[PDB]
RNA sequence: UAAGGUGAUAUGAACCGUUAUAACCGGCGAUUUCCGAAUGGGGAAACCCAGUGUGUUUCGACACACUAUCAUUAACUGAAUCCAUAGGUUAAUGAGGCGAACCGGGGGAACUGAAACAUCUAAGUACCCCGAGGAAAAGAAAUCAACCGAGAUUCCCCCAGUAGCGGCGAGCGAACGGGGAGCAGCCCAGAGCCUGAAUCAGUGUGUGUGUUAGUGGAAGCGUCUGGAAAGGCGCGCGAUACAGGGUGACAGCCCCGUACACAAAAAUGCACAUGCUGUGAGCUCGAUGAGUAGGGCGGGACACGUGGUAUCCUGUCUGAAUAUGGGGGGACCAUCCUCCAAGGCUAAAUACUCCUGACUGACCGAUAGUGAACCAGUACCGUGAGGGAAAGGCGAAAAGAAC
RNA sequence: AGGACCGAACCGACUAAUGUUGAAAAAUUAGCGGAUGACUUGUGGCUGGGGGUGAAAGGCCAAUCAAACCGGGAGAUAGCU
RNA sequence: CGAAGGUGUGCUGUGAGGCAUGCUGGAGGUAUCAGAAGUGCGAAUGCUGACAUAAGUAACGAUAAAGCGGGUGAAAAGCCCGCUCGCCGGAAGACCAAGGGUUCCUGUCCAACGUUAAUCGGGGCAGGGUGAGUCGACCCCUAAGGCGAGGCCGAAAGGCGUAGUCGAUGGGAAACAGGUUAAUAUUCCUGUACUUGGUGUUACUGCGAAGGGGGGACGGAGAAGGCUAUGUUGGCCGGGCG
RNA sequence: UACGGUGCUGAAGCAACAAAUGCCCUGCUUCCAGGAAAAGCCUCUAAGCAUCAGGUAACAUCAAAUCGUACCCCAAACCG
């Protein structure tokens, strides 16, 4: 059966990626809260 | 400042050799001091192809707590306490009851 | 022209290999490690005027480094450049 | 935004009130109009968007006056 | 100590209903 | 060479360390063919480019 | 500051140093790739692609610098359109983004309680947003009081769960006055006289005193048990030092400290002193904040739910008197008292702790205490926001077991 | 010519058996429907939660849907066990 | 000259308990009288870790299928080599995109991983390996759509959108055959080509854009002819005489 | 022959027939549901530049960077 996860690097990018994170203030706010919180990965661009 | 050094001649103050006295080799950064002829131990040395051909029982001296160690005044023929003094700008150090520099 | 300071920092070391080898004895070709920025225009100038000999063509590739596993710790060697120097007729290394 | 250039009059919140006293948000907007004002100074017509009551305030000041105040807290027109 | 549960898995028969 | 390279002047430290970028090829390349025990050669040079690099800031104004 | 050093797992290798250029520590400099506000344009962050101007070219090219946006200001220029204005170009200065809490403002729930529920409550809470500072805000009476008086603001303890408010239910809940902390008053709405005289701000320059490395720092031996002594036993000694830590078992005297006494080439904080620059005191006369106060309508805020409801704010429509005047004293009127709105500034007492140092605990001691004593916001899970572990202890010494 | 006919790929899912701690959180096997169209499929894009989208089943919106998921109000409340 | 803890034993009190002591353990413990509580667990389909039970039971993942000889090895049904057998062959072959990221090749090892053994492996460890003017990306160009100087709009946050600027799944220059590595090849080598731009020389000369026009440049279905890939057969050549 | 694979030489290399869903064909015929865009490219001039720049052709020389390239890819390497 076809699965949800369906892969695609340039969506992934497009969607989740760090300057889409950048683009607005909430997703500013993600970046905010992660680093926060001390991710060592930020987003999916990595 | 350090109270014991290298070459400095010490008498042990406390272990397995007590009394026993002899010359520092070396001193580690962790308070500790080897001493030549002092704490023996008796290594199990793997046998390497490298350097040094064949294994062996090797005895070998095992660093001692420098505070387990009194530096020998060889005047009063006793272990002696560690002072420091300022004799003409530099910094030198002398014995406790007599007073006397190294 | 290139800088000499420039010139002395690309060559980092020749590459010792079985391809190597072969390549230096069929096709009268040296394979260098060289600098991850270098370009092919700066290898053809620094192997000319660091080791005296005469560059026909630089072909050049990137090494991606290998996942290495050391005491149950995850770790990556780094990305290399790898040149494969072309010199002329008759020159030799 | 819906706010007076003159007095600067905006949107506030207050509650709508049934009979049984039901409180619903609301808003009160400014009686906003967009303007063509002349001024004796510049020969020029200038449009503002003003309240009634900014109206009001230019007939009493006079349009010179007011017009001093947007330069001062730095309003373009 | 014990697992998080699953999440719903189809089921091969239907509960009887009693009605 | 705090003191001694100091006294030098600008078109007498520029060849200076177009000696020692040279000595440092010279070495990377002894290194990695299997040659050179002398390995602590690598950091003097390394160490004494800084230097060399550090007074011709000094000589231009900063 | 120094006889030892080249950070860790982690040895080894090749070395450096031992009286001063080893290393280490501190001040001040230098260097400081790429991404990121990211700012030369672009972009799927850590990449792609330029323009311009210098300088170098071995003519293949190479190096360095500058080029975002917006605001303000200035210069130059410049439409419809005559003047002009808009617009355009260039320069200068500033801004931008991030950050725990505290602070002011703009918006603003519901669960819940009311033993249902709608007024009410929860609550101006959570949350979102904007802005500021080391604090913020507030602040120099159009304030209270009660015919006696007080004298800006803020915070604390009372007043008091009182007076009130309230489907008079659930609940909500003052003030006056008193005791404290702290205390400070000023300026513009203007012209002249006299002069730049008070005082807050930069600015160097001296003076002390802190901070950022450090220096000296007392006094114990014998014997017994033991693997080892700091323990037992005996006899001494220091104490402005018996805080604490370490050392082969429990050490005032073995070590590091501790009390105490000293220390700065360099940078910097604070407080005085003294030049320089700006700032303008004092006296006389005058002035005294209008689409404002007040009102009607609709809301909101005041403990106060429109009520008999003062007072404050204003979305809407109106609209005075302006010192011979005006505001308030809880409907309202008279009398009396008290104050002077419609301009602004202002330290202290107050709030908070992402972070730094010291010290403390009838706080925890590895299922506890942080989620994390350990390479943890990791592994792992999730498209993502996000979720999120487990896992400490050989020995005094590796003497980590040759053969 | 054709939402024409038979029938592979391809798209689907009518029946039965199996499987049901599966080979599989929806399948396998044998048959079955459409198969030039209101077809099917790759890549990328847009629509966002009382909102989307729906040849309409309250279907579908990341194995979740009569109001997604994640964090927060939050230790909601629980005359019940 | 042996603390806590652990584990036996004896004694003791009405009970919660207490005391003594052997063994273990190897450094703590703490009377009395007060003081303070994270102060006592069998249940909460409690929580975490450990370990049972069913049970050496079910199962070992397509019923395409194996047999033997030799080799290596401590050991071979499974690895290597050989012969035979069987299975796929519009695939169960080959080459890619997407996605993954070293799984590739070589040597070495067999704890764990592999539903068995394993000498084997996509497993461990080490070393190697990816070569481009022409392939693709980047790049030029746009689609849907995104962002968007000014701008319009909106309590704030923001929304929309102009000039622009991004955005392929589409348009845009050029390389082929043969050979070669353990592992790359239109990339290396050999042979033979081609494209675009810069510079210089020579001859001849209207060049010049952000503008105009052309072109690029496009649907479904159907039909037929001409072809090639490709196959078949004959000839040809080499070998064969079972 | 290190039984893995290197070195060396080399015959014929034609024809007929069949034939695609590939090519001619972005064609042709036909139908209604009427079938991207922009640049490269070609051409035209404007401002401007005038025996200059620039354009065209031939010849010579130089440049064409950077990143991907292993391997799996209907699968034991991707999503489960
Ligand atoms: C299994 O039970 C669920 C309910 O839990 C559904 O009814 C489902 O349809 C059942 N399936 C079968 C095969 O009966
Ligand atoms: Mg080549
Ligand atoms: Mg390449
Ligand atoms: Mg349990
Ligand atoms: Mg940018
Ligand atoms: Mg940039
Ligand atoms: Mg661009
Ligand atoms: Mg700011
Ligand atoms: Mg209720
Ligand atoms: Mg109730
Ligand atoms: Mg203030
Ligand atoms: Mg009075
Ligand atoms: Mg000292
Ligand atoms: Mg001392
Ligand atoms: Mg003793
Ligand atoms: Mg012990
Ligand atoms: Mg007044
Ligand atoms: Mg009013
Ligand atoms: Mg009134
Ligand atoms: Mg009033
Ligand atoms: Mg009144
Ligand atoms: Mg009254
Ligand atoms: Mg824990
Ligand atoms: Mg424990
Ligand atoms: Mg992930
Ligand atoms: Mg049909
Ligand atoms: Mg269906
Ligand atoms: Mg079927
Ligand atoms: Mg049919
Ligand atoms: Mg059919
Ligand atoms: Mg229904
Ligand atoms: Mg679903
Ligand atoms: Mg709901
Ligand atoms: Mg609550
Ligand atoms: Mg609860
Ligand atoms: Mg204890
Ligand atoms: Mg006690
Ligand atoms: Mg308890
Ligand atoms: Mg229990
Ligand atoms: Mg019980
Ligand atoms: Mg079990
Ligand atoms: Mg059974
Ligand atoms: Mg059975
Ligand atoms: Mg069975
Ligand atoms: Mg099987
Ligand atoms: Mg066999
Ligand atoms: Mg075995
Ligand atoms: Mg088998
Ligand atoms: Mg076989
Ligand atoms: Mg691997
Ligand atoms: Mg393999
Ligand atoms: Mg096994
Ligand atoms: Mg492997
Ligand atoms: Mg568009
Ligand atoms: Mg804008
Ligand atoms: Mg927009
Ligand atoms: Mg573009
Ligand atoms: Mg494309
Ligand atoms: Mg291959
Ligand atoms: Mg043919
Ligand atoms: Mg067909
Ligand atoms: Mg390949
Ligand atoms: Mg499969």
């Amino acid at each position: 059966m076809k699965r949800t996860f369906q892969p695609s690097v340039l969506k992934r990018n497009r969607s989740h990626g760090f300057r889409a994170r950048m683009a607005t203030k909430n997703g500013r706010q993600v970046l905010a809260r992660r680093r926060a919180k001390g991710r060592a990965r930020l987003t999916v661009s990595k | 400042a350090a109270k014991i050094r290298r070459d400095d001649e010490v008498i042990v103050l406390t272990g397995k050799d007590k009394g026993k006295r002899g010359k520092v080799k070396n001193v580690l950064s962790s308070g500790k001091v080897i001493v030549e002829g002092i704490n023996l131990v008796k290594k199990h040395q793997k046998p390497v192809p490298a350097l040094n051909q064949p294994g062996g029982i090797v005895e070998k001296e095992a660093a001692i707590q420098v505070s387990n160690v009194a530096i020998f005044n060889a005047a009063t023929g006793k272990a002696d306490r560690v002072g420091f003094r300022f004799e003409d700008g530099k910094k030198v150090r002398f014995f406790k009851s007599n007073s006397e520099t190294i | 022209m290139i800088r000499e300071e420039r010139l002395l920092k690309v060559l980092r070391a020749p590459h010792v290999s079985e391809k190597a080898s072969t390549a230096m004895e069929k096709s009268n070709t040296i394979v260098l490690k060289v600098a991850k920025d270098a370009t092919k225009a700066e290898i053809k100038a620094a192997v000319q005027k660091l080791f005296e000999v005469e560059v026909e063509v630089v072909n050049t590739l990137v090494v991606k480094g290998k996942v290495k596993r050391h005491g149950q710790r995850i770790g990556r060697r780094s990305d290399w450049k790898k040149a494969y120097v072309t010199l002329k007729e008759g020159q030799n290394l | 935004s819906r706010v007076c250039q003159v007095t600067g009059k905006r949107p506030v919140t207050g509650n709508n009130r049934s009979h049984a006293l039901n409180a619903t948000k609301r808003r009160f907007l400014p009686n906003l109009h967009s303007h063509r004002f002349w001024v004796e100074s510049e020969k020029r017509f200038v449009t503002l968007r003003v309240s009634a009551k900014g109206m009001r305030v230019i007939d009493k000041k006079g349009i010179d006056t007011v017009l001093a105040e947007l330069r001062a807290r730095g309003e373009k027109y | 100590g014990k697992p998080r549960p699953y999440s719903p898995r189809p089921t091969s028969h239907p509960r009887p209903i009693r009605v | 060479k705090a003191k001694e390279l100091r006294e030098k002047s600008v078109e007498e430290l520029n060849t200076e360390l177009l000696n020692l970028l040279r000595e440092q090829f010279n070495l990377r390349m002894q290194a990695a063919s299997g040659q050179l025990q002398q390995s602590h050669l690598l950091k003097q040079v390394r160490r004494d480019v800084a230097r060399v690099k550090t007074l011709l800031n000094e000589k231009a104004g900063a």
